[PDB]
This record gives structure tokens, C-alpha cells and sequence, in this order.
């Protein structure tokens, strides 16, 4: 994808992750652990909702029109007839092919994009106290117990609280 | 002190699917958008379905006498079956194709009888070759004119349209195999019929000659038909060889059409109907017919086109 996330930085996926699309792992002094964010889950289910929604919407509605199958050789007319058809169902196969190969791009790339938007988040959050691998991963340079782990992850996570403590670890 | 990653979910058996740059990349989940499958049977709802049975459109038009009980029917979709015979004397409808295709759009064989006064003619003609009971009959709404005593005057009425609405009148011309039968018909050596409006004039000149013999005629009778519009005036003129109209239809416009196709009916709702049977419509694209009716997804000649649901899946 163009932001070089999903298969890009991060190496792989997480089959163990089945409650989120994103998320978090983390080791500290209590353990390791995993949870689903579950805003980028939902930022990247509602925009693929929303052109799902687009592209199956019903749009035409046809009664009599011409015919399509002939029992008989007519020549011109049905030349004609027949080509009608055969016109218009090549162009609506051009379209059709068009509009997935497009909206399948647009969809790796709105998923790469929400990963990255993830990402980009949780590093600014931490200010200074961490720093990135390059992975996907933030090696965090202080204590952080399950209450501090589930702060960056809720969005409470006051970095000044760690600053001295985490800049003393780095240099 | 601690590490936190971030990442995103895969799945062990992802779906292939296409872009602008691979024919085939892996996502997590894909939906399908070509409908592929019926099943094989035309929802009896919402349209209103018209079972032809052994009866094309045109030979319940006509009264056709075992298509008599489409008198009067109406139709959203009239079904038109491989099985269909005609079984009434032996026709043509030159450009067919237009009238089974007015009468279709249309939705409606709905009949009004009109009284013509067809003065020194015997009425009511039949033949062995369109059977009504046990005894010789007719096209139910055509009425077969032969000489009265020696004679076939020049018939010449009119019926003016003084409704709202259009009338379809159907008619037709008997062509006999030959000079002998077209005297002891129709008295006159060459018979002629003309039809017209203060718009249009139709004549045609019978042709006399055998044809190959089908349900014991070698003749033929030519089926035409003539529209009068409000205010305007059917005038009809013949010296022999007219098969003259009853009445009328009522014409109508809206949703109506006609479909050829084997399968059956059954008790169900769908919006779309094909050939093959009835198809959901909940897919923007279809690959099952190219003919159909009503909300139908469009057709296409992939037979399947996978919208990617989810991210890249990289497994483990
Ligand atoms: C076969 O049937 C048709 C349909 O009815 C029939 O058409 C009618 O013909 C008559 C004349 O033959 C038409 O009468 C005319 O009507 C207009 C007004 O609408 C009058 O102005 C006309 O008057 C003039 O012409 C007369 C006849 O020569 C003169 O005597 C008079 O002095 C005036 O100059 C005339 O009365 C009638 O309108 C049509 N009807 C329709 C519906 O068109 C036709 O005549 C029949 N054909 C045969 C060969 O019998
Ligand atoms: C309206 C009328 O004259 N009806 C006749 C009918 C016609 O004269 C005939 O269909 C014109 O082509 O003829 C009927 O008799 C037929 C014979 O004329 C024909 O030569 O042989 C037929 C049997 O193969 C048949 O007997 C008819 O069609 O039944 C008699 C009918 O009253
Ligand atoms: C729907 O009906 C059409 C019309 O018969 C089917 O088209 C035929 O398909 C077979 C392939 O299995 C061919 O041998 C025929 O020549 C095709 N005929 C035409 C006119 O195209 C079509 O396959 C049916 N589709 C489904 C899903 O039932
Ligand atoms: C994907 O969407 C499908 C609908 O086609 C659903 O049935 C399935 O549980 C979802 N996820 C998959 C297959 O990963």
C-alpha cells in the first residue's frame, strides 16, 4: 500500500487478533498482553460500509425492451439488434472490472492508511519517553504497568508524568 | 522498561482479488458482485406472471380456440413456452415481431366487441382446422365473411372511435389456393381489402396459389392490424377475401412485456426474472441472462468480480 504499513514495517498480522482489525501488543514487567483499538477498527469498517453501501445500490429497473434471442436469420435489423446488445454489455463488463480494480486499491490503501494513522497517533502520545524501533514497535523507556499500558491505549497516558524518569533511560 | 506494538489482524485463508496493479492479491474477506445462480423457477410475486401454457401471445390475440382462456387477461409478464403450438387455421402476421411486441407492452388482451354491419355476407365462418367443441370454428375475436346466397357485395362500414383512448383493431386478409375456392367464397375473381384512418390506409390484394398444407388448408390467412386514435374513424372496404374484426382492443402503456422461457412458476417473491428463473437483486452485476425483467443487476460476462472487505492479509 502507499503508506507502507500493512505489508510494509509492520512484517505481518496477528491471526490471534479476533476482536479489532487494529491494535496493540505489549511486554512489560507484569506480562504480555493484546487489545483491539477499536476507533481505527471502526474508522476502517465504516468507510468500507459506506462504498459496500455505494456499489450495491439498486440502480436500474427495466421492463420491455428489445430482443436479445432470434429463432430466425433476419440480417440487418437483427445485426443491428444484436450488436445494441453486445455493445452495451462489453461496456458495462469495462465498468464492472474498472470499478473493483479501483475500489480494491483504494480499499488496501484506506487500511494501510488507518494502521499508519494508528501509529502515528500512539508515537505522538508518547513524546519523548519512547522511540520507534521501526517495526511498528515503540521500545518505552520507563515503567509501565498494565494501569499505564491500558492509559496510552484509552488515551489518558500523561507523558510529563514519565518525562524525567524516561529521558534519564534514553541518555 | 516496556515495548508496545502496533499492529493488525490477519486470517489464515484470505480471498484473492484484483487491482489496478495485481490480477491477484490476498485480503482478508471479499464479496461477491456478479449473481451467478437462480433457482430455476419465476417468482409468482411481485409481477404479475401470465403462464402462456400452450399459447404464444399472438394466438391468444387472435382466439386461438384452446388459448380461449386468455380472453380478456392482462399481464406484467406474459411467459411465452418452447412447448406453445397454434391449432386454428393456418396464419401469417407480417412483422410479427411488431405486433407481438405492441400487444406485450401493452399488459392487456382486454376486448370490446363493436357492432359492424356487414350487409349481404354470411358471418361467422369456421373450419375443420380450428376445432371449437366438436364442430368447425374460429379465431374467436376474427370474423370469417363468405358470400350470402350468389352474391359478395362491396362492404364498406365505418366505426368512429368517439372514446379517450386508443383502439387496436386486428384483421385480416384469407388467401386461397385456389381460383375455384376464391369464387365459391368470395364470388369476385380477385378479392381486395382496404382498412384506413383519416391518417393511414392499409390495402392488400390476396394472393392466390397453395402454400404447403398445414391443419388441412393449403390457405392462408394474413393477420394486419390498425390503431385508431381519439376522434379519428375506422373505414373498412373490401369486395371479397376480408377477415373482419369484432371489435377492438384497449391499448394500454406502462410495465408490460413478454419473455420466452421453460421455467416454471412458483410461489415466491423477487424483483428480477430471467430466462433461467428469477435471480436475487441484492449484486450490482449479473452474469445469468442478458434478457430480464424488472430490478435486475446488470449483465455482465465475468461470471465473478470479488470486492475486497478487508485489509492485505500477511499471515503469520
Ligand atoms: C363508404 O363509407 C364511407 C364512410 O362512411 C363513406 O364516406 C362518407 O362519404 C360521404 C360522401 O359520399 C361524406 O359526406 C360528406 O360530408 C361532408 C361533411 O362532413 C359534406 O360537406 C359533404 O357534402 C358535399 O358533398 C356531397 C356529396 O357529393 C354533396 O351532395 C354536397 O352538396 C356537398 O358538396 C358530404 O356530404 C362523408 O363525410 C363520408 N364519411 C366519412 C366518415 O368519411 C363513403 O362515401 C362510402 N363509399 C361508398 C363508395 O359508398
Ligand atoms: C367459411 C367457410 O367457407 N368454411 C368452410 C371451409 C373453407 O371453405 C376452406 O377452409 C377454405 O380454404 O372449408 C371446410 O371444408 C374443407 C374443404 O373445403 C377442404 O377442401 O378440405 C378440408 C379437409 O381437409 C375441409 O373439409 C373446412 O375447413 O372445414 C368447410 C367450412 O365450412
Ligand atoms: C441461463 O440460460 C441461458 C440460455 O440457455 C444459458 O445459456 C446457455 O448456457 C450453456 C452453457 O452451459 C450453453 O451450452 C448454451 O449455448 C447457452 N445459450 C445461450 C443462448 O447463451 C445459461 O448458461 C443459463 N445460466 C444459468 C446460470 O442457468
Ligand atoms: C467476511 O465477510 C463474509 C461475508 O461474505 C462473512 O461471512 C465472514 O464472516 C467475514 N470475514 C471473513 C471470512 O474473514
Amino acid at each position: 500500500g502507499l503508506f507502507g504499513a500493512i505489508a510494509g514495517f509492520i512484517e505481518n498480522g496477528w491471526e490471534g487478533m479476533i476482536d479489532g482489525w487494529y491494535g496493540f501488543r505489549h511486554q512489560n514487567s507484569e506480562g504480555t498482553g493484546q487489545a483491539a483499538d477499536l476507533k481505527s477498527t471502526q474508522a476502517a469498517i465504516d468507510q468500507i460500509n459506506g462504498k459496500l453501501n455505494r456499489v450495491i445500490e439498486k440502480t436500474n429497473e427495466k421492463f420491455h425492451q428489445i430482443e436479445k434471442e432470434f429463432s430466425e436469420v433476419e440480417g440487418r435489423i437483427q445485426d443491428l439488434e444484436k450488436y445494441v446488445e453486445d455493445t452495451k454489455i462489453d461496456l458495462w463488463s469495462y465498468n464492472a472490472e474498472l470499478l473493483v480494480a479501483l475500489e480494491n486499491q483504494h480499499t488496501i490503501d484506506l487500511t494501510d492508511s488507518e494502521m499508519n494513522k494508528l501509529f502515528e497517533k500512539t508515537g505522538r502520545q508518547l513524546r519523548e519517553n519512547a522511540e520507534d524501533m521501526g517495526n511498528g514497535c515503540f521500545k518505552i523507556y520507563h515503567k509501565c504497568d498494565n494501569a499505564c499500558i491500558e492509559s496510552i491505549r484509552n488515551g489518558t497516558y500523561d507523558h510529563d508524568v514519565y518525562r524525567d524518569e524516561a529521558l534519564n533511560n534514553r541518555f | 522498561g516496556a515495548t508496545l506494538c502496533l499492529g493488525h489482524h490477519a486470517v489464515p485463508n484470505g480471498t484473492l482479488v484484483k487491482t489496478i496493479t495485481d490480477d491477484q492479491i490476498e485480503v482478508t474477506n471479499a464479496t461477491e458482485l456478479v449473481q451467478s445462480s437462480s433457482t430455476g423457477k419465476i417468482c409468482n410475486n411481485p409481477h404479475r406472471i401470465l403462464d402462456g401454457i400452450d399459447c404464444t401471445l399472438i394466438d391468444a390475440l387472435l382466439g386461438d380456440p384452446h388459448c380461449d382462456v386468455f380472453q380478456n387477461e392482462t399481464w406484467d409478464l406474459f411467459v411465452e413456452r418452447s412447448k406453445a403450438f397454434s391449432n386454428c387455421y393456418p396464419y401469417d402476421v407480417p412483422d410479427y415481431a411488431s405486433l407481438r411486441s405492441l400487444v406485450a407492452s401493452s399488459g392487456t388482451l382486454e376486448f370490446i366487441t363493436e357492432g359492424f354491419t356487414w350487409t349481404g355476407v354470411t358471418q361467422n365462418g369456421g373450419s375443420n382446422a380450428c376445432k371449437r367443441g366438436p364442430g368447425s370454428g374460429f379465431f374467436s375475436r376474427l370474423n370469417w365473411l363468405t358470400k350470402s346466397g350468389s352474391t359478395y357485395p362491396v362492404l364498406n362500414v365505418t366505426m368512429p372511435n368517439n372514446d379517450n383512448f386508443d383502439k387496436l383493431y386486428i384483421w385480416g386478409v384469407h388467401h386461397p389456393s385456389t381460383n375455384q375456392e376464391q369464387t365459391s367464397l368470395y364470388v369476385q375473381a380477385s378479392g381486395r381489402v382496404t382498412v384506413s384512418t383519416r391518417r393511414s390506409q392499409q390495402t392488400i390484394i390476396p394472393n392466390i396459389g397453395s402454400r404447403p398444407w398445414v391443419r388441412q388448408a393449403s390457405s392462408r390467412i394474413s393477420i394486419y392490424w390498425t390503431i385508431v386514435k381519439p376522434g379519428d374513424v375506422l373505414v373498412i372496404n373490401s369486395n371479397g377475401n376480408l377477415i373482419a374484426p369484432r371489435g377492438y382492443f384497449k391499448m394500454r402503456t406502462g410495465k408490460s412485456s413478454i419473455m420466452r422461457s421453460d421455467a416454471p412458476i412458483d410461489t415466491c417473491i423477487s424483483e428480477c426474472i430471467t430466462p433461467n428463473g428469477s435471480i436475487p437483486n441484492d449484486k450490482p452485476f449479473q452474469n445469468v441472462n442478458k434478457i430480464t425483467y424488472g430490478a435486475c443487476p446488470k449483465y455482465v460476462k465475468q461470471n465473478t468480480l470479488k470486492l475486497a472487505t478487508g485489509m492485505r492479509n500477511v499471515p503469520e
